[PDB]
This record gives C-alpha cells, structure tokens and sequence, in this order.
C-alpha cells in the first residue's frame, strides 16, 4: 500500500508518499527559516500563513515526482499535533478533505512519534524493543519502546529542551536562528577542555533532563571570556561535549535500566555529529545497536509522516470527517 | 452547472449546492467546532440533494476577509476537495456575500459591510448593485479603525444598509456620518449568497486552480517586531 504524508506542525511543510512495497517514492519540503530568522522564532500567523501558500502545490509536486495518480494512494495521514495550533489546521484540513474527496482513510499522526519512527526508514531498522531517545526543538525524553503504539515515558526534560538549549546558546555566541548546527560547526574548531561544563542531573540516579543551569554557566563563561574566534570556538565545543556527555549518560542509564540493546535517537538534535558518533561508540562497546535517521530525516520532514500514518493505519487509527488537532499531545 | 459553496470565515458555518437553478443550503453557527461540523455538513448536502462531489462544476470558497483561523479552514477544505475531486475554485468575499444577502432579504441594493476584526478595528467595504445585478465596491475593502470609517461614511452619501458584526461592536460607527442608515438585517456570511456570485463569475470565466486560490485577510501587520 501507499500513504501520501502531510506534515504542518510549525514552520516545515512537508509532503512524502511511502510505499510499503518500495518504500519512499516522494518527498518534498519546504523550510520557512527565512522568514523567521529575522524574527529570531517562528510567528505562528506568518508560519500559519506560509503552510496554505506550500501545502497545495507540495502536494501536487509529490504526486508528480511518484507519477502516481489519485488511484493510487490508499491513505492521506496528516500531523494532528502537538505543535503550533494554526500551522497543524492547514495540514489537517487539507489533508482531511482529500481524504474524503478520494474517499479513503484519513490518518491523524502524532509529530513526534512520526521522529521516534524516522529511522525505520533506512536499511536494516531496529525491532522492538528498545530506549529511544527524542531529542528536539521543543521536547527531550527518553522512552521504552516495546512495540508499536506502545510507549513509555522513562524521563523528560524538567525545563528546556535540548534543541532549545543549542538553539540560545548559539545566540548567546551570535549565530542565526536556529544556531543548533551553526554551533555544532563552530565547536569542530574548538580545543577539548580549554573549558569544562556541567552535566546537568548527573550527579544523583534518575533519568530525567534539565538544561537550564547549563545555558546560564556558557552564558556566564561568554561573558567572561575574550569574544575572539578560537575562544568562542572552545565555548561552543565545551557546551557541546556538555549536552552530548549527559544525554549519552542518561541513554547508558535508560538501558542499563530497561536491559536493551537496542538505541534509537530521533528528532533534530539526533543530526548531530557529535552525538551520532557518541552514542555509535558506545553502543558497539555495549555490544548493542545503535539506530538513526539519515541528517535530513532526523529534523521536520512529511517522510516522517507517511511512514508513521502507514502505521497508525495498519494499528486500526483512522479519523472520521470531523477534523480535530491537539496542539499539546503527551505520547507516553 | 453545479456549483458547491462553502463559507467558515466567520462563527457560522455553511454550505450550499446550486443545481441549474434549484438551491440546497444549510447554515449554523459553529463556534470553537468549524472544523468538526464542516465536513459533515458538505457530506448531508451531497447525500440530501443526491449528487456526488465528481458532478460539481466548481468549488466556491469564503475567501475573507474574517477569522484567520475561519479563512483557513474555509480554503483549506476547499483545496482539499478541490484538489481531490479536479473542480476549478471560486473565491468570494465575505463582505460582498452579506450584500448579496441583504440583496436577498430586502432588496438592498447599497450596502456597508462591516466585520469586526478585532483589535478595535473592523474590515470594511462598500457595495453596490448595479442593474444587471453586478455587485461593485470590491475596490472599497480595507481594515480601519472606526475613526477613519466615519470619515469615509462622511464622504458618501444617501441611503445605506448595514451588515456584518462590525456594526454590532460599535453600534454608533454611523453616528454624525450623514447618512440614512439601515438594519440589512445580515450578520454573517451565508453560503447560500455565495451561489449568485459564483454562478456569475464562473460565466465569466473567473475561476482559478486548485494551487492559485488565495485567502484574503486584509489585516497583514500581523508579526511581533523583527530583531535589531
Ligand atoms: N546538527 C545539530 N546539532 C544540534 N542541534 C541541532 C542540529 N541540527 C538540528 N538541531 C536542532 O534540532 C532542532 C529542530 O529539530 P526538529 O525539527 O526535530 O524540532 P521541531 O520540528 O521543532 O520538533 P518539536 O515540535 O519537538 O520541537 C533545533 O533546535 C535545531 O537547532
Ligand atoms: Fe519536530
Ligand atoms: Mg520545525
């Protein structure tokens, strides 16, 4: 079968079309960082408005690039939430009544188990069971995962999420929004240990996350140091190695815990090369598995969506014509 | 010619069917559940009317101005449907659709829409049949403050009708304006009013695909201030 995935969460249009025969035959994207960068985050009006201009035509450009034609797709799954209310209606509503119009099963998705599933999109994916830690924009959990749909939460952030804490302190060293890969390029150039940060609830058992003292010591360590190029760099290296220590220490506590062998890493901060190789390395000493997204597939993206509608419609989730999203929706 | 209308911009939602004369039509207020009922309710009025969305000339949409969150929903399932059954797009203004209601309900024939937009502002326009029933005024629609609308009120002249809730958040808007003001007796969009519009622009070839039909919101000063 074939479902055509629609992601509108926040400020991503996404449109992918998944064949569980052949896998991906369409995937197409648009990012709206222009037009928040100058904002320094996403403006829900502006991103709500810019998702009617991309949904439509991104749509149309998919079908093209397939050379399927309406026949073909079984299912239209759309994001049903969580993120920004006005940007999870345009997907929803265009994407509910093409259902309808092509009378087929629509298919609500929820955003992040569309991350949490990602890397079942390349070669040898992980079976059940196993950790998965999600780490993105707006959320940071890590998650037992034992079979499909069925979730449970290990820990979470307290406060701010990782992609957030990437994100300010890349600010804080004056980088475009979002920095998270601005200063992850800008750490490669920096001298391991010329400083050394905390990492965070580390110091006491427990698998929960904070980020919010960290970002207050790089923001301090900014502040009284020299703002030359080689310094930054060795600020940025050592927040970094920071975020990327504790999550891997959360994630070996996680699997000690549930006793996996299985990691998975998903959403945003999972494109992160310092992480990836962290977590690669550790897992091999494990003798376990480590599994994630291609860089592309790790933040938004409608890919994400037509493989996790897929699912959720093989597990029996279909929606009726009334069309709902939740702009606040706990997966486990 | 069949034509499908459907209209969410504001707290009520519609849908119409017109069928080479005969119209199908049915009207609530929908607010806080526009998405939950607009699918259903286009459903009922295919299967009441027995027709199916592959028979439909053409899709017409509450193009705006009104709700942003009413607007999208409105083209949203327009383009959906759109785009799933092939059927080319009509876009009507909300303001001109209570017109044609007032039209409908009294014979008016020059009419001030007025929709409160918030933000102590209403969206405004000013229209007018003429003898072969074409509405003009399009030219007119703006979103103003309800001092700058008493100016312009003070620039027209003779007898008017009023629609639209604008005039039922500022009930003195027309206040030493000069005019004659009347009750139009329309406070919100209705699809039914939609059909006449659109059966006119669609003679005219005035039809759009899927991937050009545009929302129009007026109120675009909608962002917190850029960075230094
Ligand atoms: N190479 C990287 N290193 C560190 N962080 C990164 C990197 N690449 C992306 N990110 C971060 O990932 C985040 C965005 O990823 P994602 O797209 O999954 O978030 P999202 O769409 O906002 O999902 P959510 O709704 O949970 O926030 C940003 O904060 C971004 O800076
Ligand atoms: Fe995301
Ligand atoms: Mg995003």
């Amino acid at each position: 079968m074939r479902v055509l995935g629609i992601e509108t969460s926040c400020d991503e249009t996404g449109i992918a079309i998944y064949d569980d025969e052949k896998g991906l035959l369409a995937n197409q994207l648009y990012s709206q960082v222009k037009l928040h960068a100058d904002y320094g985050g996403v403006v829900p009006e502006l991103a709500s408005r810019d998702h009617v201009r991309k949904t439509v035509p991104l749509i149309q450009a998919a079908l093209k690039e397939s050379g399927l034609t309406a026949k073909d797709i079984d299912a239209v799954a759309y994001t049903a939430g969580p993120g920004l209310e006005g940007a999870l209606l345009v997907g929803a509503t265009v994407g509910r009544s093409l259902a309808f119009a092509w009378d087929v099963p629509a298919i609500p998705v929820h955003h992040m188990e569309g991350h949490l599933l990602a890397p079942m999109l390349e070669d040898n994916p992980p079976e059940f069971p196993f950790v998965a830690l999600l780490v993105s924009g707006g959320h940071t959990q890590l998650i037992s995962v034992t079979g499909i749909g069925q979730y449970e939460l290990l820990g979470e952030s307290i406060d701010d999420a990782a992609g957030e804490a990437f994100d300010k302190t890349a600010k804080l060293l004056g980088l475009d929004y979002p920095g998270g890969p601005l200063l992850s390029k800008m750490a490669a150039q920096g001298t391991a240990g010329r400083f050394v940060f905390p990492r965070p609830m580390t110091d006491r058992p427990g698998l929960d996350f904070s980020f919010s003292g960290l970002k207050t010591f790089a923001a301090n360590t900014i502040r009284d140091n020299g703002t030359d190029d080689q310094t930054r760099a060795d600020i940025a290296r050592a927040f970094e190695d920071a975020v990327v220590d504790t999550l891997m220490i959360k994630c070996k506590r996680a699997l000690d815990q549930t006793g996996f062998k299985r990691l998975v890493m998903a959403g945003g901060v999972s494109a992160n090369r310092t992480l990836r190789a962290k977590l690669a390395e550790m897992m091999k000493k494990r003798r376990g598995e480590v599994f994630y997204a291609r860089p592309e597939f790790c933040t938004d993206n409608g890919a994400m969506i037509a493989y996790a509608g897929m699912v959720r419609f093989k597990a029996g989730a279909t929606a009726d014509l009334g069309v709902s999203v939740r702009p606040r929706w706990p997966l486990a | 010619m069949r034509i499908l209308a459907i209209d969410t911009a504001t707290e009520a939602c519609s849908v119409a069917l017109w069928n080479d004369g005969t119209v199908n039509a049915h009207f609530e207020l929908c607010p806080r559940e526009h998405t939950q009922r607009i699918l259903p309710m286009v459903q009922d009025i295919l299967t009441t009317s027995g027709t199916s969305l592959t028979d439909i000339n053409a899709l017409a949409y509450g193009r705006g101005p009104g709700s942003f969150t009413g607007v999208r929903i409105g083209i949203g399932i327009a383009q959906g449907l759109a785009l799933g059954a092939e059927l080319p797009m009509i876009g009507v203004s909300t303001l001109m659709t209570m017109a044609q209601g007032a039209w409908r309900k009294n014979g008016a024939t020059r009419v001030l829409a007025a929709i409160d937009a918030r933000m102590g502002e209403v969206y405004w326009a000013e229209y007018q049949r003429d003898e072969n029933g074409i509405w003009h005024g399009e030219e007119t629609e703006a979103v103003l403050k309800p001092e700058i609308v008493h100016e312009r009120m003070q620039q027209l002249s003779g007898e008017w009708v009023t629609v639209g809730t604008g005039w039922q958040a500022w009930p003195d808007l027309g206040k030493e304006s000069g005019l004659v003001l009347r009750d139009g007796e329309v406070l919100l969009p209705a699809a039914e009013d939609m059909l006449p519009i659109a059966c006119q622009m669609f003679a005219e070839g005035k039809t759009v695909a899927v991937e050009h039909a545009e929302p129009v919101y007026l109120r675009n000063n909608v962002a917190w201030k850029k960075l230094p």
